[PDB]
């Protein structure tokens, strides 16, 4: 066994090993491995990327109006996030510049993404973390409603209501096919709610799952179709004609009126179902306000995302701040330059991986994908692992450092550089939400905080897709429709070389598409994307990512029942076809 | 008693998930809670590491003949399995095992159908449609990347009110949904047939819903639903937004050239 | 002024003349006059219809499968029971017999109408005559969730939601434009609901206006549309293929599956919203089960509907039962024989058309359509009607009677008619529905009693949506499609000369047409409607119709305000478009 | 304050006023509570009566000039107007007053615009469109038996969001939506180019969606938006449920041969 100390831990693993493969509520495959002292704490944590699929080699030699489809099917969950990071990497290479409907347009795209993903994830993902299903079939529906219509004006919150649903949770559980619930942590001491907030909790998970199909009716209307909705290079393709003749074969008022009202409703179940359940959650799990901490304290990172200024990717036009903050000082938040080679570098030399010097890291500029399959003498054999070897290469996920610091990325991260930077609606937000759980602002960087942060970020979200669809009709008042510029849609028009970055901000953080163009084809395509940075394995001097510090030092009640790792892990969202790509 | 479904993940991206809980009738929670049991899938279970082991283990061996195999992804074959792996093995063994014990097997989407991006030129991990691993079994494809969500649930109650699998055509595709092509049913076929295309985007023929042919619409050469049933409760589709179809419910559509280049 | 006694009425004009021109919250046009003693109360009512089209006169020379999208446009309201009415006339008079899946969805179709008609009826055209909508701004919102929640397990009842929509109808009127509420009735003594019962009430009228477009999306699944679905003579246009190529062009599983989606939440908001309310307004209101009999315990009838075995239209196929009651005799139910000449007949005395000799009525394979308008003295104009003549004609609506009696048609009727014929659902409901409300079985034999039995007929459509549905996907998984009989489409293999009756009941009652067709084309066509019964001028010998009989009688709290007279009408959901056609 | 709006009924089956309420987006009930002021309306208003005659009275005198008038239905001209009779008087009259105040008109449905069936062979009332009526007023007609629900609220939103009325044809309908032939947007077309029919109903043909030409589809001459924004939140439209287009939405519609003759 071996220890070292890195970033204030000491990285021990020696004593037992415990190993979590396959992590469920998660997209994608992931395997997690601790190991834990005679105390039950976690003394090292080891972050592992189980698939690859190789986009960045796929996209060599194809034309780049075409990498934006490829690419986003990275992901059926940040559906669209990859779409968009590659219209803008290639409109940047060829200095191609969109209409503002077009630019507006896209933010609703992002916006939608935010909403939906984060509603999700709250509730099909990390839910069954905090609330107890099978608790709630204890809990008396009359308390339940009680309890609901003291935290929220919802409308749905009868006692006949929360009766018909424990009734249905009864009837589902009795005959012995329990589904996704089955083999569950229910009754682990780390389930804190009351039965009434059980029963409550479960109604909603059932009332989000049918609701999130609402929200992407919005990509339907301007993308298509959603999972994987379209675009172009140089815009949209979804031409507006309001008042001329043919309005029936493009965006027109109706398509506008059925967006107008899914951003109501969407808003409305994410203000008063989502916002209160978070809360609640809080209130109920405050110990957890100082669990799950990791880099969040020392090593945050945001690019920014939606620019209002069409064209613009500048800190006047971003509305979401970017900036990065290390060494713990939030006094000091830092601009984020993607072309510069000694700011985002990936390392490899704990990857699955070859490059010609893997003590080094290469900006994507300078990205090499040349999969190398050596997990090295892991416990088990290469076909079987019983325990992957941390000191040697032991993930898919290349490791992204920033001016060679470990960074955690995603709405935790979002939340502190805007705080920090003064953004008014951020601070007023934050400092309400803690003043209501009686917590200090530190008690966001935790595990707790990762969690009303991602519904912080889904209220906001809610709220920016009706300013987008507000300016979206003031252009159109205005007589201004253009959703396409095509002066260089055809390649004779393009540089010869060129190279540009796409950036944004995906729902689980930072993301970056790399891309140059040579003699009308990709000439290379290097995606850095937000759970890369956070399952990050180790990198040469031996810091760990953003992932295994916030598992480093967490106790466990029961070693066999790996709750907490699920709660911490699930916390981040952690989306593992994203991360290897 | 509900009919076990075991719900499987190779290299995918998830979203045929994602699709079939956009189902609008019926609400995938109507379909897990009383038309099917969801017995295993690792998107949405509580169950992880040894205890989701566990899961799978009972299911398949208490269900053994019974339960219906759901794959979304594919097997990879290159570096001896190991670009997929579980439990720390090899995806493909997960696979073999949960087609041996299933009475059938539903390929959802592309990737499970086909292929889809990862087996894209050059194909780096040798990506591998089921129907090339497991030779044993019925398997109904499913294609799209990813199939509409209504699709998706239709297919299942069919399944399950009919107690039968749905006829299928020469390539295991149910004929209900992909019997004709896109073009076959598309509402710019007018357009198309006076010669009134789109020539760029945002032109006079776009801002009037003129055909996509000259913008690249795979639409005369795929088979799906998408011009009849539509996407999400029948909002929209790739062509009524704009888009030329993609070509995404068939096999190689992603080196079928530009998506820009003409059919 | 004159009086005379007619059905147990002493028929007296002296008095004060109230007019009542245009009644609002019905279809169409329509004219009420009384007279009232010193005691305020109605010595003598009038009904008039104010419009007239003519439908049957249209109809003539138009090709017979042509002739249900005419008739259809009969009524926007009842859309959809005209054309049942049509095929099924065309069918009787040319021999035609159509397949079982086609009578399973027409049925479908006509349950859909009752549940939307119903629906919209209750809260849309009646519900302001007994909830005090601006009384709801006084109501507690905390008193309002209680009184609802005790009422229903209908889920949306939270105290914040009681609040949002009281706040709502606050900035509503605040402006003064208080639109579809402005100079009403509001503040009369006849309004007995305290204020919360009249905040929930109106909440429910918000909520059923929404959804009341959700139900008849079963009707654009098999008829194209909703106002005005499409039909065949010889089945449904609509066909299915479940399992076989091209399912994408057809009523295939995904379409079923819409289908069925919406019977659920149909019945759902049926059973948990509009029943509870029904029964409170009951509860709140036990004097109207003694005002508004009228002929309800004198004179019923019912032709009988959704017949069960396919092109059979007899007793044991009719799911809803027809018979009539006269003089009182509820223990003997009659038969009713829609082509003996004895039975229905039409008198025009009273009314603007000319008949050879208008002492006699006419059955309507004889029916003659003449219009005349001829008002004689109304102290005014031809053109100023300041006092409609009732001695004289008065009325574009003809006087239908069954065997020379006049009838009450409608949910009432049709209640009665089961209750009396013994059908055990029927008794085992109505007696569970006046014991909760504690009134006698008489107490349903008012307007009180016709608001009851709308809605649980409601309640029993939306159960009938789904057995029927169930038959459906029975024949279906039986191999059985087929939807259309072609044999006799072509008119060379018709009779050169036939007739014949298409009956059913309608929302509002009893609808027959009746077609006679002579080389290929129709030579006669007559409709009696159920409005046309209600809501019939006099006879030959001075019979009042169903509505005059209604309103005698009855006591008005303040004159010039004729919220009575209303609350009476509107319990028949008249339809003046349907009864005048 | 929100914009006056006076809704009056002629000779009519009151189909453009429930097509109205079933908008899906906005909803009738959000029309009516914020965007418009509905400030009279026979079908849904409190007031009857002489209360009526005093909202008509009062809203048509104090917004003089200032409100829109929707029309649904017409005036008959046969026996002195006493076809339709408001008020005791003949509704021309009541049509006329509105008129005169309003600042623009509405002519809902085919009724308003054409005359729809009341004036279909032989016209026994002397049915009469607005436009024959009131020559000195702008009039926007929106046809249709009913017209489409969204989008009769698409056409309120563009008129209150762009404070101006939609552009128009040279028959005084809205561009937007009725611009093009069902035929040039119609799903089927691929069946009509190819020869493909159903030849009577629930044939083969019919059971694959085939072009409904030969039993008579009048989608060839008719103007409206039903092929591509279909009915009743996109579900349907007529011919999608395999009857052919009546061509309700043209002027004379009902008198222009059997709805199963050919075009
Ligand atoms: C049930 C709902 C019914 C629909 C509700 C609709 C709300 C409508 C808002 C309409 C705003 C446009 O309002 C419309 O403006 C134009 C100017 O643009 C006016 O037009 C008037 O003045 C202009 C000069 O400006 C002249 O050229 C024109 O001949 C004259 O008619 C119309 O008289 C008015 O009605
Ligand atoms: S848009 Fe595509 S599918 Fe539609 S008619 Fe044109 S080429 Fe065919
Ligand atoms: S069904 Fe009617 S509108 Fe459609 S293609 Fe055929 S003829 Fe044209
Ligand atoms: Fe649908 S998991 Fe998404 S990539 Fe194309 S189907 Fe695969
Ligand atoms: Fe639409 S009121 Fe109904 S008949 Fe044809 S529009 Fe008129
Ligand atoms: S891209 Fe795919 S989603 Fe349908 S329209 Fe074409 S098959
Ligand atoms: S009948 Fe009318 S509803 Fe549309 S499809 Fe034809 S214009
Ligand atoms: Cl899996
Ligand atoms: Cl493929
Ligand atoms: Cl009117
Ligand atoms: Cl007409
Ligand atoms: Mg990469
Ligand atoms: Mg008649």
């Amino acid at each position: 066994s071996t220890q070292y100390e890195t970033q204030g831990y000491t990285i021990n693993n020696a004593g037992r090993r415990l190993v979590v493969d396959p992590i469920t509520r998660i997209q994608g495959h992931m395997r997690c491995e601790v190991n834990i002292n005679d105390q039950n704490v976690i003394t090292n944590a080891v972050s592992c990327g189980t698939m690859f699929r190789g986009l960045e080699i796929i996209l060599q030699g194809r034309d780049p109006r075409d990498a934006w489809a490829f690419v986003e099917r990275i992901c059926g969950v940040c559906t669209g996030v990859h779409a968009l990071a590659s219209v803008y990497a290639i409109e940047d290479a060829i200095g191609i510049k969109v209409p503002d409907n077009a630019n507006i347009i896209r933010n609703i795209m992002l916006a939608t993404l935010w909403c939906h993903d984060h509603l999700v994830h709250f509730y099909q993902l990390a839910g069954m973390d905090w609330i107890d299903v099978l608790d709630a079939l204890k809990a008396d529906p009359r308390k339940t409603s009680e309890l609901a219509q003291s935290l929220s004006s919802w409308p749905k919150s009868s006692p006949g209501y929360f009766f018909d649903v424990q009734n249905r949770l009864k009837k589902f559980v009795e005959g012995g096919q329990l589904g996704i619930f089955r083999n569950g942590y229910w009754g682990h001491p780390q389930y804190k709610l009351p039965p009434e907030a059980n029963l409550m909790g479960f109604a909603h998970y059932l009332e989000a799952l049918d609701f999130q199909r609402e929200i992407v009716k919005i990509h339907a209307v301007f993308g298509g179709k959603n999972p994987h909705p379209n675009w172009i290079v140089g815009g949209m393709p979804c031409a507006i004609n309001i008042d001329e003749s043919g309005a029936v074969g493009a965006v027109n008022m109706e398509r506008l009126n059925l967006v107008q009202s899914i951003i109501t409703r969407t808003a409305d179940f994410i203000n008063n179902v989502m916002i209160p359940d978070a809360l609640a959650i809080g209130q109920f799990n405050k110990p957890w306000s100082e669990i799950g901490t990791g880099l969040s304290d020392k090593c945050v990172l945001s690019y920014g995302a939606f620019p209002d200024i069409a064209n613009d990717f500048g800190e006047k036009s971003l509305l979401m701040p970017g900036g990065a903050v290390i060494n713990g000082d939030f006094n000091n938040v830092l601009p984020v330059d993607l072309v510069d080679p000694q700011q985002v570098q990936e390392f490899v030399d704990h990857a699955w991986y070859r490059y010609p010097n893997d003590q080094v890291g290469r900006h994507p500029f300078d990205g090499i994908t040349d999969p190398w399959y050596n997990p090295g003498d892991v416990k088990g054999s290469d076909t079987n692992i019983q325990q992957l070897n941390e000191q040697e290469r032991y993930s898919w996920i290349k490791a992204p450092r920033w001016r060679g610091n470990a960074m955690e990325v995603g709405p935790l991260a979002r939340t502190l550089i805007a705080y920090h930077k003064g953004d008014a609606a951020t601070v007023e937000s934050v400092d309400r939400m803690m003043s209501a759980l009686n917590l200090p602002l530190s008690g966001i960087q935790s595990t707790l905080g990762r969690i009303l942060c991602r519904a912080h970020e889904a209220q906001w979200a809610a709220g920016k897709l009706q300013y987008f669809f507000d300016k979206l009709m003031t252009n159109l008042k205005n007589g201004n429709l253009a959703t396409a510029s095509t002066e260089k849609w055809e390649p004779a028009t393009w540089p010869t070389e060129c190279r540009g970055v796409g950036f944004t901000e995906a729902p689980r953080g930072a993301l970056g598409h790399w891309a140059a163009i040579r003699d009308g084809k990709i000439d290379l395509y290097q995606c850095v994307v937000p759970t890369t940075w956070n399952a990050s394995p180790r990198d040469p001097k031996g810091q760990i990512g953003a992932y295994e510090a916030a598992l480093m030092n967490t106790k466990m009640a029961i070693p066999e029942q790996p709750l907490e790792i699920l709660r911490t892990l699930h916390s981040f969202d952690p989306c593992l076809a994203c991360s290897t790509h | 008693p509900r009919i076990p479904v075991v719900w499987i993940h190779g290299l995918e991206c998830t979203c045929c998930t994602e699709s079939f809980i956009r189902s609008a009738h019926p609400l995938a929670k109507d379909v897990i809670l009383s038309l099917i049991s969801l017995d295993y899938d690792d998107t949405l279970m509580a169950a992880a590491g040894t205890q989701a082991e566990e899961v799978f283990e009972d299911i398949i061996t208490q269900y053994n003949g019974k339960y219906i195999l759901a794959v979304e992804g594919n097997p990879p074959l290159g570096e001896q399995g190991m670009f997929c792996i579980s439990s720390g093995r090899p995806f493909i063994e997960k696979l073999k095992r949960a087609a041996a014990g299933a009475s059938a097997i539903i390929a959802w989407g592309t990737c499970a159908s086909w292929g889809c991006v990862q087996a894209a030129r050059p194909n780096p991990t040798q990506a591998t449609p089921i129907d090339k691993v497991i030779t044993d079994k019925p398997i109904i494809k499913v294609p799209g990347c990813p199939p509409i969500p209504d699709v998706m649930s239709a297919i299942i109650t069919y399944m399950v009110t009919f107690d039968r699998l749905p006829d299928v055509d020469r390539m295991g595709r149910p004929l209900m949904f992909y019997g004709q092509r896109i073009h076959d049913k598309c509402y710019r076929r007018a357009h198309f047939d006076a010669g009134e295309f789109v020539q760029s985007w945002d032109d006079d023929a776009a801002r009037k819903g003129y055909c996509l042919y000259k913008m690249g619409c795979k639409g005369p050469t795929t088979y799906n639903a998408c011009s009849s049933t539509r996407w999400n409760d029948g909002v929209s589709f790739p062509i009524q937004s704009g888009h030329g179809c993609l070509g995404c419910a068939e096999n190689g559509f992603w080196d079928r050239g530009s998506f820009y280049s003409r059919v």
